[PDB]
């Protein structure tokens, strides 16, 4: 037998279906589903703009390690 | 008289004795006084005042005013009662016991004061037993003065002399035999071990903790000796028999707890074969020893009724196997309920059920000093030290979570565990997520981590100041008062005839009492070497 | 006394999970060991049935553990 | 030079309502940015905490402590680590011009990171200059570590 | 930050005819083995100029003795 959603998982009893639900780590944990993978597209920055402070690049870019990051084309 | 309140009772003979005039004395006497009146005012109690035990004769004796005792006791118009009682119940021994504190000249006075009277007292009344009147509270003077920590008096009182003839029963430091550089000596240790009202070992072992000579008061000549003497006599063989049975019993339960079934909704039927046979065995005996350590933990409660506070001062390791048979008795009730949560309530009454096998390190001098250090050090400053760290912790915690809200950083206690990696040395400085607010992310986890680093230096440092001849000298004396408890613990119930407790015997000490009668003293001897003579 | 100390948190873990590099007291001994070291795993990547005691029980050990060997260097400092 | 040297306390509790006015002000003028105000005000105003240790006996004597070694000792330390940090960071800069090194702010993390028992010796990368490159790397973390230890025993000897 | 001084002022005592007036540390009565004192704090809490407590506490950190002061006899037991 194994927790279904809702029920408090990993105090004796894990969750059977893995593939669409995930016990997390919260001391009474409650099994729950996947969010869908939906990309970002809106309130992001774009090439050139600053990164990092208060707005991440857009899913097409990627973020480099600095003070103040410019979004730029990962390669 | 004085009539109110703050001074009633207050007379002459008491203004007399405060300005230390024997004329004033002399004369009062001669016209009547009342040589036993009471100063009852709340100036004179037990806040301003000076109590003194309420009378002439106690206040004469704790001024030091020698001369004005001798005439109060024997002068011919009336002398004064040595045996009199004041409104606490206490007598001149009693209220001089207890203006001592312990000092190099208080000690002296009141040692050569308690010693001239009790003299006195026996020359006037051979047939009063002066030291064995007890107060309200049912003390001798003795064991006042262990109970209040008065070590200085104690240590005479434990090994007084009296060389004068008709004096001499008053003493209990003797000499049996003597050689050239070798001789034996001889303590009467009457009311030390058995009285059945309260003896000098049970009233220092059990006291509340507040003396604060309660770990001196066992390196006095006869006890330690006493002790030694006890420990290797009869007690380390049952100590370490004991320790023998719990090692059985914590192999035994390890050995069931190991290969419990792995099937669910307890309870398992027993199956006909050799090896169930023998787990269900190692249950039982498992869960008996639990239902042991309850009924234990109870007794020694009821046996002693402490207030709620020294519960986590002293006798600490009561209070672990009690939780460890609570484990147990709740890993039963969950076991034949058909729930499989039994197993978590289990293993941590095994977990527990080790590290309690530190409390058989006593016995072993080599171990019980570096136990006792940890307890010193876990109950001293890791406390205050967990306590800031915490709340430093719960500080970034809930700053991080405001500003990251996905990706581990979406609940407080993944939080909380992902920035204590860093106190161990395992954290996750990789950054490599798409965070909004990257690149302050990384300010507050650096100072973090300079802060925490800060805090453990600084704790570290905090440890080496007390290492200079501060814990190394504490720890031997508290390990001696934890041996002194257990063996008092053992010796108390015995429940087999006590015989091996006792001293060297029903010897005759002087033989000749004040009247025709003899005595024996049940001595304790003690050879000791010398090569001044 | 660390040798004793380790075999019954060892035997506790084994007990509590029957699985996963926890099946036997060898492994779990090393598995325990490497974080006296500063080599822990505490990932908690796999699906065990009674995680969240698993984490208690380790917190538990690491924090016993790293008080035993501040009070052995604390000692050490009486021979100087 | 009096508040550089005493009165802490009142100046860190003035920075914590300059965060929370700056955080008032970008919040009104339709700036996100104002989180990164609110949260700094927040993490500092937890450790302000500590200022209410004196009263208790014990733990006055503790916070005085930790500010004395912070105030006394750490910033000698600091400056010449900090020193010593630069100078290995811009060597490595300059020898390995390209990944994870192409910048000295990355570079500095990266050294870092040793001192706190983090690093990365795996040395995967196919750079031109390897072996050269580990003998930086070996002579910087010897050097630090004789660094911290002499730090930590010349605080044994203030005890 | 003379402390020397300091502590001389704060405890003068004279039990000379005409001077008595001049002390600040007086004996209000004694029994046999214990005696109540009593020292005049005039000029230490109050001044609305400069007083004792004021310019110790507030003092520039030049000061020597700012620490020490603090613990002659009166002001230990009138701050606590
Ligand atoms: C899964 C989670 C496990 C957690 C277990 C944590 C470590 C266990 C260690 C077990 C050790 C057993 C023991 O030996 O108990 C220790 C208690 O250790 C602790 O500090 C526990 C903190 C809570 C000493 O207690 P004790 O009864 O000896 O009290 C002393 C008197 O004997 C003496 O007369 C003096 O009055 C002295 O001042 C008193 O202190
Ligand atoms: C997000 C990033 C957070 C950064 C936070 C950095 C640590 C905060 C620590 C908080 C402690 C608050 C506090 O309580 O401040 C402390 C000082 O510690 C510091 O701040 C160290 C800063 C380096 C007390 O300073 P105090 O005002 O008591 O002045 C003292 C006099 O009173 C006394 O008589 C003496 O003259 C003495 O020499 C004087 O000092
Ligand atoms: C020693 C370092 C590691 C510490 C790790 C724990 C971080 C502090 C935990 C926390 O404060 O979080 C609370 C949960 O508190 C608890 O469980 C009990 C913990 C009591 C404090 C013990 C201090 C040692 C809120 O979380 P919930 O479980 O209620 O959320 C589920 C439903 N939404
Ligand atoms: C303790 C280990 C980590 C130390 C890290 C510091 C490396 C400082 C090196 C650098 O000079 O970095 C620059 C400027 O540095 C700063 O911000 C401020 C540095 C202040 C000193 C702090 C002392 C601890 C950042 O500017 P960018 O590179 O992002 O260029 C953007 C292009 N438009
Ligand atoms: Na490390
Ligand atoms: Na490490």
């Amino acid at each position: 037998d194994c927790a279904k959603e809702g029920e408090v998982c990993s105090w004796g009893k894990k969750c059977c279906d893995l593939d669409n639900f995930y016990c997390p780590m919260e001391f009474i944990p409650h099994c729950k589903k996947y969010k869908p993978y939906v990309p970002v597209t809106t309130n992001c920055a774009k090439e050139g703009e600053v990164c990092g402070w208060g707005s991440k690049c857009c899913h097409g870019l990627d973020c480099p390690l600095a003070f103040i990051p410019y979004c730029e084309k990962y390669r | 008289s004085y009539t109110d309140s703050y001074y009633k009772g207050q007379t002459a003979l008491h203004i007399a004795i405060e300005r230390r005039n024997m004329t004033l004395v002399t004369l009062l006497v001669e016209n009547g006084a009342d040589v036993q009146a009471a100063a009852n005012g709340d100036f004179f109690k037990k806040r301003p005042g000076f109590y003194f035990g309420e009378l002439p004769l106690s206040l004469a004796a704790c001024t030091n005013q020698l001369a004005i005792v001798k005439f109060l006791l024997q002068n011919s118009w009336q002398p004064a009662d040595i045996s009199a009682r004041d409104s606490v119940g206490n007598t001149v021994l009693h209220a001089l016991v207890e203006v001592a504190d312990n000092t190099v000249d208080n000690t002296k006075f009141v040692t050569s004061m308690y010693n001239e009277i009790l003299i006195l007292g026996a020359k006037l009344h051979p047939t009063l037993k002066l030291e064995e009147i007890t107060n309200r509270k049912g003390l001798t003077p003795l064991a006042l003065a262990a109970s209040s920590g008065k070590i200085g008096v104690l240590a005479y009182i434990l090994q007084r002399e009296i060389h004068e003839p008709e004096c001499r029963h008053l003493s209990r430091k003797f000499t049996e035999w003597a050689y050239g550089p070798v001789h034996s000596s001889l303590y009467d240790l009457s009311c030390i071990d058995t009285c059945e009202k309260n003896s000098v070992l049970e009233v220092i072992a059990y006291s509340s903790s507040e003396t604060p000579n309660r770990h001196d008061m066992l390196l006095v000549e006869p006890l330690n000796r006493l002790l030694q003497d006890k420990w290797d006599r009869f007690v380390k063989r049952i100590f370490y028999f004991n320790f023998f049975v719990y090692c059985l019993y914590m192999i035994i339960f390890t050995a069931a707890a190991y290969y419990r079934p792995v099937e669910g909704l307890p309870p398992y039927k027993l199956k006909n074969t050799v090896g169930d046979y023998f787990r269900v065995t190692g249950e039982i005996l498992s869960v008996s020893g639990g239902v042991y350590f309850f009924f234990r933990g109870i007794q020694y409660f009821l046996q002693r009724r402490p207030s709620l506070k020294s519960l986590f001062v002293d006798s600490y390791s009561e209070i672990l196997f009690f939780v460890q048979s609570l484990f147990m008795l709740v890993s039963v009730v969950l076991y034949f309920s058909q729930r499989k949560e039994y197993v978590a309530s289990m293993v941590f009454s095994l977990a527990m059920g080790w590290t309690n096998m530190l409390y058989y390190t006593r016995g072993f001098q080599q171990m019980g000093i570096y136990a006792v250090m940890i307890e010193k050090m876990i109950l001293r400053d890791l406390c205050r030290f967990m306590f800031v760290y915490l709340v430093f912790l719960f500080g970034f915690s809930t700053a991080v979570v405001t500003l990251i809200e996905d990706g581990k950083y979406n609940s407080l206690y993944s939080t909380c565990l992902e920035l204590f990696k860093f106190t161990i040395g395992m954290g996750d400085l990789e950054f490599t997520e798409n965070y909004d607010f990257k690149a302050v992310f990384i300010i507050l986890l650096l100072a973090y981590v300079i802060l925490t680093y800060i805090l453990l230096l600084n704790m570290l440092i905090a440890l080496m100041g007390e290492t200079v001849n501060k814990i190394a000298q504490e720890s031997k004396n508290i390990w001696k008062l934890q041996r002194a408890i257990t063996i008092l613990d053992t010796e108390k119930s015995f429940l087999k005839c006590m015989r091996k407790a006792f001293r060297s015997g029903k010897l005759l000490q002087v033989g000749f009492t004040p009247d025709g009668k003899d005595d024996y003293r049940w001595c304790f001897r003690v050879d000791e070497v010398n090569w001044t003579t």
